[PDB]
């Protein structure tokens, strides 16, 4: 590419693979949160850490399906987000213009020495 | 011992003469020094066989 | 350093707490009037 | 010094298995058609073993 | 760095288990040994997963954490003894290990900025929960504050670098360079504070001397060493503003450590003179890092490992006659020769390593940072040979007033040495003495 | 290399550090070669290494031509620039050392 | 009385890296007259 | 001669830990996978990619 | 107290070492793991380690290709160092009315 | 919300009064709004068994009739001048109406009621009056692009809300000087972006809620009754005086987020002077956190030795420990967010 196009710089090629923890960490880390949060009142009341399942498993529950619902939410918001930059470069396309790459063989920068 | 110490002319010149004035003496050699050998290293007047410090 | 520091930092702003404090000691009339009079300073300049 | 010499002599005996048994490589050029691994730069059997199995490659972290 | 990372949070439950503390002990060290054997980092960054990775600066940076903290558990025996509060402080040495090895890891600035100041709680949390003395409270708010009054400009001034170069990666910041000057001071001021020039030292004595072993170590050994790798990361890209505005702190730097000298001959502190200490050997460290030579980067490195080592070690010392002797002083600790003498072999076999040491890595990394200093200028000679030669003054007379001559006659019967506190001091001097055969992984880190 | 580029200045740089060290190598097996030579003609260095002295300092100063005032911190930009200021001071203003 | 000696000592290796090894014995003869390596003589002298 | 007594079967769990980094490392490794063969130092020409990668 | 009990000391009473001082037993694992973990493994092991690792840092192969450098740039009338980043042709040397009045620095 | 339900009422009018004012088109229905919301805030907040709280009814009527007066006086005057809703270009009646507002709010200069009355509340009514009623003055400022008068306020309001909140000893006094300096975080970021107020906003309501929970509930409204405070295991006390560092701004807790994501939408805009200034002010709301903070951070204290058991309510207690989870481990969700794209 020898130039850097606004349109080649924000369209999502694809080449970007996800990574592990992409689609899962958001759910585990509310479900963690949620469980956290359960053991801390169970702490907090004077009871056994892990005395009471039922509210480790309805807050874990909760955390993993905020966040999924959440991530879904996120994610659409990235994409319309991307949508807008996208839809604002082409509708002016005067004050985002097509600039040439400049290698460093055509630059004088000043070089910092130490003596 | 904090609590007794007062600005008095006396600890004020014991401030200046005892640690500002030879951090601004040493601070005025290091500046002079370094601006006269910066002056002859970036005029040109030696040479890269002839130069102190090569680190070689 | 400690004049220029911590320890009377920490007097400068226990004597400005100390004084700011006095300045909450008053009735509700004396702010209210403030109040007042700094909507009568922007008054007289829509006049200006 | 117990437990100096409980290290010392599995090491004594792994380097001296390595020295003896399975020994250094030989320096030799490289073929035209051949493109060696990252673990055949390395003389020692035991520098080898350790950047073959356990240590990551410089291509790698390159 | 995602094992280590996870290691140690599952080690995280044990602490909520009862009589596990010497086990904690054995599995960070067990951390420490397999942190050795993942030594294959060079120049730039290595093992890149979830934005975590190290280069050999960073890689020896964790290894000196991960080797201090597992010390500080084997020092605190008080804790565990007493039972005070022994589950609290092993999830504090965690949690504070999780953020020194996550500053350490960082690819970007901002992680290092944001887990430099996550630490500076569990510090906060050591010093005013385990100290001895009613200055507790005087001692963690001139940290806290200290610390924070310089490093909230520097935010700013991460996020103008930011909005100028648009990331905050390390070598993507190394190709840009800015000429302002108020850019420099905020990227330059909480590193010299938080490592300690001579006009900003105030917090150090009293964190210091306040301060548990297993606060004292963690405040000496590292945590000074984040404000010269904070240079070792930012001076990079301000090399222009450096040449412009280095000779004053240069010149700060080198007559604090003669003046700080000075100083620590007039004290009869034992843990306020190695406080003192640590802002003489670091004014070396901090000469060195503003000359921008290689040779001042390598020795710089290497002389804040070995000083972080031997002040810890110094500082290990400090606390053993401590608790035998009720309350540490010059007077009170006079000659401990005729006390304890297998103690007094790793008194001067530390002391010595806190100035010039013949064989140890305090040595090599002062001779290299001596280097830069005297290929800067020659005015510097003289401020440096008055600096050395006070520095052993001072640092002999700790071991000399201390091991040698007559008894106080005034104390009371305490126990003898332990196989714990030999081993402790086994721990501090032999790495510094066998970490220089290879020493190329405490001097290149380019 | 492009100034937004950074997969080649990564290339670039670590070229250049392993030239930097290859060329350290250079001067420091030049420099046991004198040594050698001092040692094997022990009451007649004078004559014998002072053509691997003259061979010693040529490689000194072109090592500072190339190397020398970067820093701990030399990329292959800095080198480059460095060169170009070099290469215009020598066509102005002479070489460096005979004045201007 | 040591100490000056052994700063005397760094003071000299902090000179002698002018031309790369500390190992003087290779370079004495042949720097007899340069001002630099009297100043390492003289740091050494001092030390002695 | 160890010292592992029968409170030592807790810690399966930090060495689990250490399993769930290595797999961490290994997908990172695996998601890194672009310019794998493509780099201008290590890697051969076209009409050689029959072989086996590297890493 | 008497003679007989110092010429013949009990078991029962034992002097503790630095780790535990309410069990003999827990001191008897720690020291022995403890030991374990750093003598042993740390400082034995690991320097063991440390002493094969391989040229992670390129210093053995740097000093590989000088030889070689030095073998071919001796060969030919190549100086030994060159004192030139790339050749000199590649430079682009831009004017002095292109410059005007900029800073060169050396 | 206790003890009746005319006062669940008054809560429902409360709502409805405030959200009337700040989906106003005009500023005549944002008046009449801040006309219901006064209406449903004077009978809570009035107790005849207790002889301050009259008074403190008295002295929040006052400020806002004073302040509904002027607001309402200035509307009427831009409605006369620019006969739209708005004004093109700012003049002084535009400043007439920040100042009316400000005073509803209770920024500096105009901030001397707000300490001076809280000192006459309980916690609750304490947590609505600077949370849910700094909804309607500080929404309304939205609408003014006014920078020197805001700026100002923001200055004032950061230096004498760190400065006037070291000398109260009571919890009271120096919450609310402590909503004061919160206040000029808000106001700063007025005038860069509207939701990064609304998100601090959000997390300062959230880290009050929380923090009036442990008072409301064991009734602690004075320093040393936090020192006599009993708890039946002092980790417990460790763990919940955490939230102060977390409204103090300390990194890794979840009150460092909304200080940040000001700061970093503040020097994307460009501003760095007072964003310096108000680096310094929140030092000193730290510094008057950590003298709470010394009640649990030295692990044992000489405490009086009648009390042997603490108490609590059901359901209070169990939202409480929901919330002070998230103000200690909250930046773990910083991946789940999406406000901040
Ligand atoms: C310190 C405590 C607070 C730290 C907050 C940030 C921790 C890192 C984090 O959550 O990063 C999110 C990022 C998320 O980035 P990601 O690459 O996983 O992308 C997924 C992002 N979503 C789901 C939004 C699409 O986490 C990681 O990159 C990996 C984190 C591994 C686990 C780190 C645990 C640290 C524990 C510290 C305890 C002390
Ligand atoms: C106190 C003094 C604060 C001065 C603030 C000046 C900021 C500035 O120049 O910004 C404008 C400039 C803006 O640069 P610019 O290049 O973006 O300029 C934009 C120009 N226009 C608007 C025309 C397009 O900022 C800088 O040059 C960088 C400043 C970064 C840091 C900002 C905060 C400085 C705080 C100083 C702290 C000093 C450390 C010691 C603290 C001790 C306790 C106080
Ligand atoms: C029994 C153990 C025998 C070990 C052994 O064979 O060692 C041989 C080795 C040398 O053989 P070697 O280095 O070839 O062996 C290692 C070989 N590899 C890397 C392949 C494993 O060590 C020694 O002879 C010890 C030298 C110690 C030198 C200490 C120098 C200290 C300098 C301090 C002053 C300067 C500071 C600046
Ligand atoms: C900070 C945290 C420190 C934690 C503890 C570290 C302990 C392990 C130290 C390993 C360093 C080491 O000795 O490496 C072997 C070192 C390094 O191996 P090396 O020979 O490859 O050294 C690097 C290469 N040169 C020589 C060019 C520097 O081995 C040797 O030096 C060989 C002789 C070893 C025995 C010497 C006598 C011992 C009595
Ligand atoms: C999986 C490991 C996850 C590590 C992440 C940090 C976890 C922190 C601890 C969470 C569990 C906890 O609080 O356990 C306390 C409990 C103390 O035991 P106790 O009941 O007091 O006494 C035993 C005799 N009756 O301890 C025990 O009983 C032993 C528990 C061992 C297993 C611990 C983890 C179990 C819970 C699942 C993960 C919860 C993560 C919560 C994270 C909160 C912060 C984000
Ligand atoms: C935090 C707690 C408080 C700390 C207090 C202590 C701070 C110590 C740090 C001081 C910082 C550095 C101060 C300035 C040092 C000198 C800087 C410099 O480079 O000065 C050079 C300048 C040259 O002078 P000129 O004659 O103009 O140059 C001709 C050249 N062809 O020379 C000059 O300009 C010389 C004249 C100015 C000298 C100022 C000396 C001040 C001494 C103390 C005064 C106190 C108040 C009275
Ligand atoms: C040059 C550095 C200047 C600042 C130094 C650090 C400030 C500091 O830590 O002050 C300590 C002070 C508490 O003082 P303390 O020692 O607890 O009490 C002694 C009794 N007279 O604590 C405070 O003063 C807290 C408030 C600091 C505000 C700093 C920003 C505004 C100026
Ligand atoms: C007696 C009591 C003490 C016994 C101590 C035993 C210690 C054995 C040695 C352990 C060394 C571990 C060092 C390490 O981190 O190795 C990482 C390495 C990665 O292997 P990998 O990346 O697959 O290598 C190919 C890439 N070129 O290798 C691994 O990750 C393999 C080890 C995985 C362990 C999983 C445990 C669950
Ligand atoms: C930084 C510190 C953050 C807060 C940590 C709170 C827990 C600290 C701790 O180790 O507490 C030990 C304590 C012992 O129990 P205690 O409360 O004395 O009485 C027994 C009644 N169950 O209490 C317990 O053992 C209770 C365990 C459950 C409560 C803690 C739940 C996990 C908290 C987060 C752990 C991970 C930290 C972040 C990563
Ligand atoms: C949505 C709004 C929900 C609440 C609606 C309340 C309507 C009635 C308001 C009222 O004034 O009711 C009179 C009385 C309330 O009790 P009151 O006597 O005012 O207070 C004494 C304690 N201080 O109420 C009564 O005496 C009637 C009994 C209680 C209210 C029942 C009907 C509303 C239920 C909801
Ligand atoms: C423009 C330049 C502005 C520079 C601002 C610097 C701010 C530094 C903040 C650091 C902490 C300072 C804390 C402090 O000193 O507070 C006390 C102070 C004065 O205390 P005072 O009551 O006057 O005591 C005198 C009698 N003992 O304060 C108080 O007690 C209350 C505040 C009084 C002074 C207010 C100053 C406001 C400045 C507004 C600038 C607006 C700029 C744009 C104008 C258009
Ligand atoms: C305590 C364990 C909580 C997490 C359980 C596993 C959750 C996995 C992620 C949620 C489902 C994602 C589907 C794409
Ligand atoms: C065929 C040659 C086999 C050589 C095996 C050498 C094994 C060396 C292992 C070094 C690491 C040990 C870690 C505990
Ligand atoms: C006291 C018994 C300890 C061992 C059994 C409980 C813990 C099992 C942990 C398993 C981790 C995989
Ligand atoms: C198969 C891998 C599971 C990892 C679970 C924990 C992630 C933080």
């Amino acid at each position: 590419s020898a130039v850097n196009d606004p349109l080649e710089l924000l369209t999502n090629k694809g080449t970007h693979e996800p990574s592990f923890l992409s689609p899962i960490w958001n759910p585990i880390a509310c479900g963690v949160a949620g469980v956290g949060a359960a053991i801390f009142i169970n702490w907090g009341f004077r009871k056994p850490v892990f005395s009471g399942i039922q509210k480790h498993i309805a807050f874990g529950a909760i955390g993993v399906g905020a966040g999924a619902y959440f991530d879904q939410k996120r994610n659409e918001y990235l994409a319309k987000r991307d949508a807008v930059l996208r839809h604002y470069i082409e509708l002016h396309p005067d004050d985002f213009p097509v600039k040439e790459r400049k290698t460093y063989g055509q630059v004088l920068e000043s070089w910092v020495p130490v003596r | 011992n904090y609590e007794h110490f007062k600005p008095t002319g006396k600890s004020f010149r014991t401030g200046l003469f005892a640690v500002v004035l030879p951090i601004a003496l040493y601070a005025w050699a290091l500046k002079a020094e370094r601006d006269g050998r910066e002056e002859k290293y970036r005029t040109g007047q030696v040479a890269y066989k002839d130069r102190q410090f090569k680190f070689i | 350093s400690e004049y220029f520091g911590g320890q009377h930092l920490y007097q400068k702003l226990s004597m400005y707490s100390k004084t700011l404090f006095l300045m909450h000691n008053n009735s509700l009339k004396i702010y209210l009037l403030l109040f007042v009079f700094w909507i009568l300073i922007l008054l007289i300049l829509l006049f200006l | 010094h117990f437990y100096v010499m409980l290290g010392v002599i599995p090491v004594t005996a792994l380097v001296l298995y390595a020295n003896i048994f399975v020994g250094p490589a030989q320096l030799a050029e490289i073929p035209e058609g051949y493109e060696p691994k990252h673990w055949e730069y390395e003389k020692h059997p035991i520098s080898r073993f350790i950047s073959r199995y356990i240590l990551n490659s410089d291509q790698q972290n390159y | 760095m995602l094992k280590i990372i996870f290691f140690l949070l599952f080690l995280i439950p044990f602490c909520f288990i009862n009589n596990m503390y010497w086990m904690v002990q054995i599995m960070m060290f067990f951390i420490s040994f397999i942190f050795l054997l993942m030594n294959n980092f060079m120049n730039y960054w290595s093992e890149i997963s979830y934005f975590l990775g190290c280069d050999m600066l960073s890689y020896g940076l964790i290894l000196l954490s991960l080797w201090i903290c597992s010390l500080m558990l084997l020092a605190s025996e008080m804790i565990n003894k007493h039972n005070n509060y022994k589950n609290l402080f092993l999830l504090n040495i965690i949690i504070l290990l999780l953020l020194l090895i996550l500053t350490f890891s960082s690819m970007s600035l901002f992680m290092f900025y944001l887990f430099f100041e996550s630490s500076l709680i569990p510090t906060l949390f050591l010093i005013l929960g385990w100290g001895y003395q009613p200055e507790r409270l005087q001692a963690g708010l001139y940290l806290l504050f200290y610390t924070l009054l310089v490093s909230l400009p520097m935010l700013i001034g991460i996020f103008y670098v930011m909005n100028k170069i648009g990331s905050m990666n390390f070598y993507l910041m190394n190709n840009f360079m800015f000429n302002y000057d108020l850019l420099y001071f905020c990227l330059l001021c909480a590193f010299l504070v938080k490592m300690p020039m001579f006009l900003v030292h105030l917090w150090l004595p009293k964190a210091h001397v306040e301060a548990p072993v297993s606060g004292s170590m963690i405040l000496a050994g590292i945590m000074l060493k984040l404000g010269g790798y904070g240079m070792l990361r930012v001076i990079s890209f301000l090399q222009l503003m450096n040449l412009k505005y280095s000779f004053v702190w240069i010149s700060i730097s080198l007559v604090g450590g003669v003046l700080v000298s000075l100083v620590c001959l007039r004290q009869t502190d034992l843990k306020a003179l190695i406080a003192y200490s640590s802002v003489a050997h670091m004014g070396i460290v901090l000469s060195g890092l503003l000359t921008m030579t290689y040779w001042g980067l390598c020795g710089s490195y290497t002389l804040m490992i070995a000083h972080g080592l031997c002040s810890s070690g110094l500082f290990c010392l400090a606390n053993v006659s401590y608790e035998r002797l009720g309350s540490r002083s010059m007077l009170i600790n006079k000659g401990l020769l005729n006390f304890m003498p297998s103690m007094t072999l790793w008194w001067f076999l530390l002391s010595s390593a806190n100035m010039a040491a013949p064989p140890t890595l305090n040595l090599l990394g002062e001779i290299s940072l001596l280097n830069s200093i005297v290929s800067w200028s020659w005015i510097s000679m003289i401020l440096l040979s008055f600096l050395s030669f006070f520095s052993a003054a001072y640092t002999l007379y700790l071991y000399s007033f201390s091991q040698h001559g007559k008894l106080f006659s005034g104390v009371y019967s305490f126990s003898s040495g332990k196989i714990r506190e030999y081993l402790l001091m086994l721990l501090h001097w032999l790495p510094l003495n066998l970490l220089i055969l290879k020493s190329e992984s405490f001097m290149l880190w380019l | 290399c492009y100034t937004d580029d950074a997969v080649c200045r990564f290339e670039a740089d670590q070229q250049f550090r392993r030239d930097r060290m290859v060329d350290n190598e250079i001067v420091n097996i030049l420099r046991q070669r004198f040594e050698d030579c001092t040692l094997y003609e022990a009451p007649d260095h004078m004559v014998k290494c002072r053509p691997l002295m003259d061979q010693y300092e040529k490689a000194t100063e072109n090592w500072f031509i190339k190397y020398g005032d970067l820093g701990g911190y030399a990329n292959a930009k800095t080198a480059y620039m460095k060169q170009k200021h070099r290469l215009i001071w020598e066509r102005r203003h002479g070489p460096v050392g005979s004045g201007m | 009385s040591n100490r000056i000696g052994d700063v005397a000592l760094l003071l000299s290796i902090a000179w002698m890296l002018n031309y790369g090894s500390w190992n003087y014995i290779f370079y004495l003869e042949i720097m007899q007259n340069e001002f630099e390596m009297l100043m390492i003589g003289s740091l050494v002298m001092l030390a002695a | 001669v160890l010292g592992l007594d029968k409170r030592a079967l807790w810690g399966a769990l930090p060495l689990l830990g250490f399993a769930i980094g290595h797999f961490l490392d290994k997908k990172e490794t695996e998601r890194m996978t672009m310019f794998r063969d493509k780099s201008a130092l290590y890697g051969r020409p076209a009409g050689s990619e029959g072989k086996a990668p590297s890493w | 107290l008497t003679t007989e009990d110092f010429a013949n000391p009990s078991p029962k009473n034992w002097q503790s070492y630095g780790f535990d001082y309410k069990d003999q037993v827990e001191d008897r694992k720690a020291t022995k793991s403890t030991f374990f973990v750093t003598v042993t493994l740390c400082l034995v092991w690991g320097s063991f380690y440390w002493a094969y690792l391989p040229d992670t840092q390129f210093r053995n192969w740097a000093q590989r290709e000088g030889f070689l450098e030095l073998r071919r740039r001796e060969l030919a009338g190549v100086d030994l160092v060159s004192p030139n980043y790339v050749d000199p042709a590649s430079i682009t040397l831009p004017s002095d009315e292109d410059l005007g009045d900029t800073e060169i620095i050396i | 919300m206790f003890n009746n339900s005319s006062k669940i009422l008054f809560i429902t009018i409360m709502i409805i009064g405030t959200l009337i004012t700040v989906t106003s088109n005009s500023w005549l229905g944002a008046w009449m709004g801040l006309e219901i919301n006064l209406l449903s805030f004077i009978p809570l907040l009035s107790d005849n068994n207790n002889l301050m709280s009259t008074e403190a009814s008295l002295k929040y009527f006052l400020t806002q009739v004073l302040a509904s007066t002027v607001l309402l006086f200035s509307s009427i005057l831009l409605m006369l001048k620019n006969n739209m809703n708005n004004e093109i270009n700012e003049s002084f009646t535009s400043m007439i109406i920040m100042s009316a507002l400000l005073l509803k709010s209770g920024a500096a200069p105009f901030h001397f009621w707000f300490p001076n009355m809280m000192e006459g509340l309980t916690w609750m009514n304490a947590l609505m009056l600077m949370t849910w009623q700094k909804i309607a003055p500080l929404m309304l400022i939205s609408y003014l692009n006014i920078k020197y008068l805001l700026l100002i306020s923001v200055i004032l309001s950061v230096i004498i809300g760190a400065i006037g909140g070291l000398n109260q000893t009571s919890l009271r006094k120096l919450m609310a000087f402590s909503s004061i300096n919160h206040l000029g975080w808000m106001l700063s970021s007025l005038m860069i972006s509207e939701s990064i107020w609304l998100i601090y906003f959000f997390f300062y309501s959230f880290l009050s809620f929380v923090l009036t929970f442990m008072f409301n509930i064991f009734k602690l409204f004075h320093l040393n009754q936090l020192f006599s405070w009993f708890v039946n295991s002092k980790i417990l006390k460790f763990t919940l005086f955490m939230n102060f560092l977390s409204l103090g701004g300390l990194p890794p807790f979840l009150g460092f987020l909304p200080k940040w994501l000001v700061i970093q939408q503040l020097t994307l805009c460009n501003q760095y002077f007072m964003l310096t200034l108000m680096m310094m002010s929140t030092l000193i709301t730290l510094f008057f956190y950590l003298r709470i903070c010394y009640s649990a951070f030295m692990m044992n204290y000489f405490e009086n030795n009648w009390i042997m058991k603490m108490n609590m309510n059901s359901i209070n207690y169990n939202m409480y420990m929901i919330m002070t989870f998230f103000s200690i481990f909250g930046l773990f969700l910083i991946s789940l967010f999406y406000f901040m794209f």
